[PDB]
């Protein structure tokens, strides 16, 4: 029933992967061994969505990894819920991609990416009605930002009229890591604003700042900030998966959220998020989530949402509450910052309510915005792109696989399109 | 912003020079308190620290280990729980059965 | 299932692979006859030593490195160390005579008679291994036989394999402190074969390792010995992401796809931190932020060079350790704050940082300490002229009187050669000119 | 200086066209979906052999 | 209904702020883990004026700890009742003010004040109904006298129309502690006098002496001080809390004590004190309370008001009593000092009733003054910054911030004419 | 229609005119060749205010240079902006005047002036109805001092009625390049003080405080002050050129600013002056911008305007917006500043509004102060001047060039008599 299938690739996305099946097998009660050992049925009924069914009674992820070099899956086989995953769905190379976006997407992948694609198509076939698909990847990497494009654009060649999401995590000026990231950062969003239906970015700096201001926890690592990333994919779905007041799928959200098809890029965020030492002392109530939801800090981007003017935003709220007071609050905030809003657009905010709330907690809300202060982040990369590619520098590795600066050029021209669109739409009145 | 002294003599016991007010002043006895849960707490774990006052710093924090549902339960910290050796070779690759193929097959 | 060769050319060469098997053989616990003494070792999967040794069907394991050398007492010594029952018999391919400093001798004359049979010992033990990551060098630039033998086998190399990545870690000689007197000669000949042939070259200049050991280990007295263990230390530092898992890993593949803008500049120099004495161990914080610090200090450059009077254009920096990705990206952070150290324009990210899971291991009867954080630093900047221009004054001064030029024009090779690897070492610091300009 | 004013003007002339349509994913999938529509009627009316 | 919140900034205002919170948990029956166990009904009707709840039934204060070095709050964390406060409350800076009211007002305060401030824009905002703010600190240090009076200027920037009072600790020049007290107090009460609606000073002098001459006890220590301070703060504001016969809040209190904007400096009084020797031995009527209360010795002030005459005066009775015997010994104590009341504006005292008295007595009195025997202390602040100044002692501190002599000069202007016109009614006739 | 003539005289005033015919044309859309190239037709009905028609529609500037040095000619032709200015406008002499003003004044400048007095009276009655005229000059320079101050005295001579201004860069000794800075001063001012109509000062050691404090740039230069200088002197010539509620030319600025004709130097100001780094957030209203104006050290004189009381003050309000918040806060400000504000010229502001505001603004405004402070800098160049000439020091080239002492002292007479007549009216009373 309008179940949906899982892709992932790049060490990145694996790590994400991990842990969000994680938290969703949680959430249905599912232990490590695939036995379910839930208290309610309606962690039953719907467990069609994300797990298949095998013999003896156990569940199977419909969850396809894939990546270049062995390493990553070695680890996550290993670890906690490794044994859930079937052993077919794993598809690796033997090379590595390098960090390279040509090895990524012209040499290696071309005879790699068939196998996926055949996994991919049974697994969809297999399904009675299938809803759409969800990638998870860094564009800062070399496998995944090439080989998970180039799939993108496959899939999105052969099943035009599903939906498609993307959780891309993208790298940030400040917590910089590789040298030739803008490169492929570019190539990578210009292949995948042509076929993605929606994106939601992800920035490694604003998680830390997250944890280091929020939560006031000294010394996080990567799994923390995995498991904030897999709580707000594991929100958006709930809908979908649990009865609630209002419901609302995927295709609700992408057409309540795009008011033209070229303006498909969102930033999320999460609440209610709280330091230990501080638990005790908060109450949780519909103001406190709905103030925590718009407070420009607690976003998962580096892009300040105050900066520009929200086009559209959305609400998932989880737990058991009355309507009135989450259509007052809405309506409040909307009044109280009608300059953070754009004005041709009136009522611009989407609600949905859910009344099974996640596994410890009895209110939590997912929030998703789409709004013109995302064009920094593109004017930024952009910058570091071009400043790069005067000097020619690096520039011999990607030409040494039949790339040439044509592409170049048009991915760069592309992108300042997007970013001048973006602008036109912000700076315009009745 | 002050000593509590408690002493046999009155001139240094505080509570006995508290003692004006028109009620009990609750204060004096929770420290009283404070300090006698304290004695029993520090003996179930054995410290002995040299005086009382060593522990009585973190032996009064209400924080409970686990969240209490007003956030995610993502824990105290990954590296909270975690222990280290420093023995050679404790961190090879294992090499599992999905990874772990012999035969390279021939055809396509 | 990754592997990598190793060549060891010269009796520099012979004396550094010493110690960085050594080392290897320690860390994964090798006995020095060559098999497991735990007799717990478990089949399976725990193959993480075959990056470097290889199973050999009864017992023990053989190294995959070959030792070349004219000369044959440090390879008899090698074969009559404490080593014996280690290394393969037919793996150490000895000479008859040494080149006595003359590079025409090794790349003319005798080298011919020993480069067949050192290409066949390469591919029989290349054929084994199924995940070839590549080849690493290890030469004496102011030695005839080192530096005939190593321009002989990498042309050889270059067209016999051909995309396989090279890193060269070759010892340069000093611009004050040297042995022997025709080594700008011979310095220049393989500068000329080594420029279009190798994809890597790390410089190991040896008064800046004495001046560091003098200041840091408080050594009066160090000797080759003390060099080649922290070789070895740098060296395992560099390959431990291939056999340790770890948060951010990285590849041989990694480093020249990140590190060298262009094909004509492959040079650079590197770094280790920190040197501390066991003594010093105690009295001190250890942290990421000062292990760092020091790292990027002139006086702790592996070669004798000052980048204050150059630019920066990429550094890779590895690891290992407890250390944490959000500490060290503060660290870089006030990297960049500083003002010390600038970086050329059109680099904005300059930094490729590894994080590894292992500590470092100890070797018994060292004199460095242990600390369990560790760095690793490879820098390519646009200073490294300075010593280029250093040698071609040196070799200018000498080749003004046609000075010991009898002694390579009696060998056959023809006068003109120096004329060629001049103008191409010119060149080469015209290119280390323009690329630092401003746009 | 009067050619260059005209040009200047004759381009400034110019300028009010937007219409937007974007269309990657939104035109292949109305491609997709009309010649769904139209062709399953001249599926449903070819004559057998 | 109708809920104030709390500010405190400095050691002194942190001390008083700490063992107010203290006395008010005590009245309303909390614990120090924050679960009620009270005993009457009354204990939770207006509970909600001074704490908010939280999860778990748990109440909190809504109050903010402000300061410029964390060894305060770190020590009033440690203390009892040290739990009750949210961590979220707490701010704090790094360097500390060194008792310069430059610091504490232009550089780093400024730059610290940000937070501060949203903080408690947020806490105004939660609750339903704002009556007032009240602070309490002290003018002769730096960090109390330059970064609350700052933040007074702020708020009441944003909040024009609600209620001020503010606790001055104002230096006396017997008990001196500090020697650059009287640039920073002149100063801060030049900044609080176009600001604040209510101010109301102590002398810690004046406490000592009520202690060593009424309470006869030997070795008083500043936790008598604070705990008196706080017993009559907490009186302040009894019938806002508790059912009475006449209900009196702030603002009445307000209307009734200030004829003119410029007039609202108070001198404060609490009844009855007893010594340890007679508690038993004193009957407790309204005669013996009102007698106590009119006292000169028992004022909270150095200054006597024997020495000038009362503008208006204002008494909170608590317990049960008779209105009519009450106002019987009002007008007495008018008729026998008519020459201690100003005669141009007749009946200038109100009284108030409260049905609760306060926890483990009988009756008591908070008496609150406007006469012009507060001229004194102004007087004797103002002669030693002018015998400081004409030297430009101490001056160069000051002067290398940013800031310059002037606004002294404008200062002591200020004070000699806020003095002047305070006084010409003492003279004037109608 | 009513336009003024520019001529400007000496290195300052070719620099401060380079910057204005900058702004003038950036404002009017003029590019570098006189080539119009605005959107708006308002920008064009009062250009002939400033310029000239050539064949072919080219504007040019009605600016007349003069100097001794053709280096600052042939510096500011080859800027940009240069071909603007008509050559034959360009006058120059070939020896200097080496700082010396009786050289510049008495022996050179007469010699020269012919021309330019020939070039200027071809302007004056090419002008179609002859408005003023309007100079720009310091008085730390010898050629400006002398020869400007000459013209000044000629003109009027041949035009009594026309009103005319001079804007004036004062020396200032903290940081003074000339030891001859009080001779040529005290000359210039006693020449300037008889025959200018309007004078304007200017204080670059305030011009640094301000690019040092508001703007927080680390690195200052003199084309950053003369573009702060040709900001505030576009500004005051707002409503001559474009429409407004009330339009307010410069006759009626002298008309509402001085009180008594000798009394005719001011101190001006400019405002909002935000940060390079501004973040982007609110709007400048009203209230901020009026404070700003006040704010006695965003003045750009060293003059510190609280040490008097203001005689009279002038706004010159730029944008969009009603008069209700300009009366209602220019009396606040009367009121809360009363004792800055002589008594017996109540309601002394000046209140102008135009409707165009600024490039890159929505709300600006020029003030325009004439206060008592003055006197203080007066004060300091006479001490300097008399301390100098006291035993005749460097006086030897200033006989040598045929005047005497008889100067120097009826020059300082004057001098004294002019700052004790303008303290008088300070301490006058009603
Ligand atoms: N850092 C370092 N350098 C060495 C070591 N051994 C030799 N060298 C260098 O090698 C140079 C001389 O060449 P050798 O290595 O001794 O001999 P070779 O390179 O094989 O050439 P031949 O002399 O013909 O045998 C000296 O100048 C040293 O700088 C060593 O153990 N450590
Ligand atoms: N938030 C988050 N970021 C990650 C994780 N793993 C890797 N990254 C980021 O991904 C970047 C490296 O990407 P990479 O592994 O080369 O991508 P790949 O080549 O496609 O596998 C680093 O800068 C990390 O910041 C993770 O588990 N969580
Ligand atoms: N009554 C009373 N006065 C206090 C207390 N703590 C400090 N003071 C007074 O405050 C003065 C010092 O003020 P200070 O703490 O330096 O001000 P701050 O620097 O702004 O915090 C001293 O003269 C004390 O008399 C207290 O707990 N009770
Ligand atoms: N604001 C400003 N001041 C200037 C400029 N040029 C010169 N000055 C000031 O003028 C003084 C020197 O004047 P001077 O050049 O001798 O005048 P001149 O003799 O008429 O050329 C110096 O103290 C400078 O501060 C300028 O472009 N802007
Ligand atoms: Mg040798």
């Amino acid at each position: 029933m309008r179940e949906i299938v899982h892709i992932q690739g790049g060490q990145c996305g694996n790590q994400i992967g991990a842990k969000f099946w994680e938290v969703i097998s949680d959430e249905h009660g599912i232990d490590p061994t695939g036995t379910y050992h839930g208290d309610s049925d309606l962690q039953l009924e719907r467990i069609n969505v994300y797990y298949n069914e095998a013999t003896g009674g156990r569940y199977v992820p419909r969850a396809i990894l894939m990546d270049l070099e062995p390493g990553t899956m070695d680890s996550v086989r290993a670890g906690p819920f490794g044994q859930l995953f079937r052993p077919d769905n794993f598809v690796f190379g033997q090379t590595g991609a390098g960090n390279n976006w040509a090895k990524g997407h012209y040499t290696e992948g071309a005879e790699l990416i068939d196998s996926v694609l055949d996994v991919v198509r049974k697994e969809a076939e297999g399904c009675d009605c299938l809803q759409g698909f969800q990638i998870t990847h860094s564009l800062g990497g070399g496998t995944g930002s090439g080989m998970g494009t180039l799939l993108i654009s496959k899939v999105r060649e052969e099943y035009p009229d599903r939906i498609m999401e993307t959780f891309s995590v993208v790298p940030s000026p400040k917590v910089s890591d590789t040298v030739v990231e803008p490169y492929n950062a570019t190539l990578s969003v210009h292949q995948l604003v042509e076929n993605a239906d929606e994106c939601m970015v992800i920035d490694n700096e604003a998680l830390y700042d997250i944890c280091f201001r929020t939560l006031k926890l000294t010394t996080p690592t990567y799994g923390d900030l995995n498991h904030l990333v897999s709580a707000a994919m594991s929100g958006v779905t709930c809908c979908l998966r649990f009865p609630g007041q209002l419901n609302s799928d995927l295709r609700k959200l992408a057409v309540n959220l795009i008011p033209f098809p070229r303006l498909h890029f969102f930033m999320i965020g999460f609440a209610p998020l709280t330091s230990r030492g501080s638990q005790q002392y908060r109450a949780l109530t519909v103001p406190e989530l709905t103030q925590q939801m718009f407070d420009a800090k607690n976003m998962m981007c580096a892009a300040d949402p105050r900066h520009g003017r929200y086009l559209t935003a959305s609400a998932l709220f989880r737990g058991r509450m009355s309507t009135k007071e989450v259509d007052e609050q809405m309506l409040n905030v909307q009044n109280k910052n009608s300059s953070y809003f754009v004005e041709w657009i009136p009522n611009n905010i989407k609600s949905s309510i859910c009344d099974i709330p996640p596994k410890g907690l009895k209110m939590a809300v997912t929030f998703v915005g789409n709004s013109t202060a995302i064009q920094e982040m593109f004017k930024r990369v952009a910058e570091q792109f071009t400043a790069m590619f005067r000097r020619k520098a690096f520039l011999h590795w990607y030409t040494g696989e039949g790339m040439d600066e044509m592409e170049f050029t048009e991915a760069e021209s592309n992108m300042n399109d997007l970013v001048s669109e973006y602008q036109q739409y912000q700076d315009a009145t009745a | 912003a002050e000593k509590y002294k408690n002493e046999q003599e009155p001139k240094d016991n505080t509570s006995i020079q508290r003692s004006w007010l028109p009620y009990k002043d609750k204060a004096l006895q929770v420290a009283e308190n404070n300090l006698i849960k304290n004695q029993t707490l520090n003996q179930t774990k054995g410290f002995t620290p040299f005086n009382p006052l060593i522990t009585y710093k973190n032996n009064m924090s209400q924080v409970q280990q686990h969240d209490i549902a007003t956030s995610l339960p993502i824990g105290s910290g990954e590296h909270s729980d975690q222990k280290r050796t420093n023995q050679p070779g404790e961190f090879r690759h294992v090499r599992t059965d999905v990874t772990l193929i012999r035969n390279k097959p021939v055809t396509k | 299932m990754r592997e990598v060769i190793s060549i060891h050319v010269g009796q520099g060469g012979i004396q550094v692979g010493n110690a960085c098997w050594e080392l290897f053989c320690l860390e994964h616990g090798i006995q020095p006859d060559g098999q497991m003494p735990s007799d717990k070792t478990i089949g399976g999967g725990d193959d993480a030593f075959n990056t470097f040794f290889s199973e050999t069907g009864a017992g023990k394991h053989v190294p995959r490195a070959v030792f070349l050398d004219l000369e044959p007492t440090v390879i008899d010594e090698v074969r009559t160390g404490t080593y014996r029952q280690l290394f393969h018999p037919e793996q150490l391919i000895s000479g008859k005579e040494d080149a006595a400093n003359n590079f025409a001798r090794g790349h003319y004359t005798i080298g011919k008679e020993i480069v067949d049979l050192c290409l066949d010992r390469i591919r029989k033990l290349a054929d084994n291994c199924t995940g070839l990551q590549g080849f690493l060098v290890f030469n004496s630039v102011g030695g005839g036989t080192g530096s005939g033998l190593g321009s002989l086998l990498l042309e050889r190399l270059s067209v016999d394999y051909g995309k396989k990545s090279k890193l060269g870690f070759t010892i340069y000689p000093s611009p004050q402190v040297s042995t022997a007197v025709v080594e700008p000669y011979n310095s220049i000949l393989s500068t000329h074969s080594l420029l279009e042939h190798t994809d890597v070259a790390v410089m190991l200049d040896n008064e800046a390792i004495y001046d560091i050991c003098r200041r840091n280990l408080d050594i009066e007295r160090p000797t080759y010995t003390n060099l080649n263990r922290l070789i070895a230390q740098v060296i395992s530092s560099l390959t431990a992401s291939l056999r340790f898992d770890g948060a951010l890993n990285v590849d041989i593949t990694e480093f020249q796809t990140n590190l060298v803008p262009y094909p004509r500049i492959h040079f650079m120099l590197s770094s280790y931190a920190p040197i501390i004495s066991a003594e010093k161990a105690y009295h001190e914080q250890l942290s990421v932020a000062e292990i760092t610090n020091s790292a990027f200090e002139p006086a702790n450059m592996m070669a004798k060079c000052d980048p204050r009077h150059g630019k920066y254009m990429a550094c890779s920096m590895m690891y290992r350790g407890d250390v944490v990705p959000k500490d060290v990206n503060a660290s870089i952070a006030t990297i960049k704050t500083k003002r010390t150290i600038q970086f050329v324009d059109w680099c904005p990210t300059g930094f490729k940082v590894g994080i590894n899971y292992q500590p470092p291991t100890v070797v018994p009867g060292g004199d460095l300490a242990k600390v369990m954080r560790a760095v690793c630093m490879i820098s390519n900047s646009t200073a490294i002229a300075e010593v280029f221009s250093r040698l071609d004054h040196k070799f200018d001064l000498m080749y003004a009187k046609r000075a010991f030029v009898h002694w390579y024009v009696g060998e056959g090779m023809e006068e003109g050669e120096f004329s060629e690897a001049r103008e191409d070492l010119a060149a080469l610091e015209k290119d280390y000119e323009e690329v630092g300009i401003e746009t | 200086i009067e050619q260059d004013y005209m040009y200047r003007s004759q381009q400034d002339s110019f300028k009010p066209r937007l219409l937007p349509k974007g269309n990657k994913a939104s035109d292949l999938s109305y491609t997709y979906t009309k010649q769904k529509l139209s062709q399953i009627q001249q599926n449903n009316n070819k004559e057998l052999f």
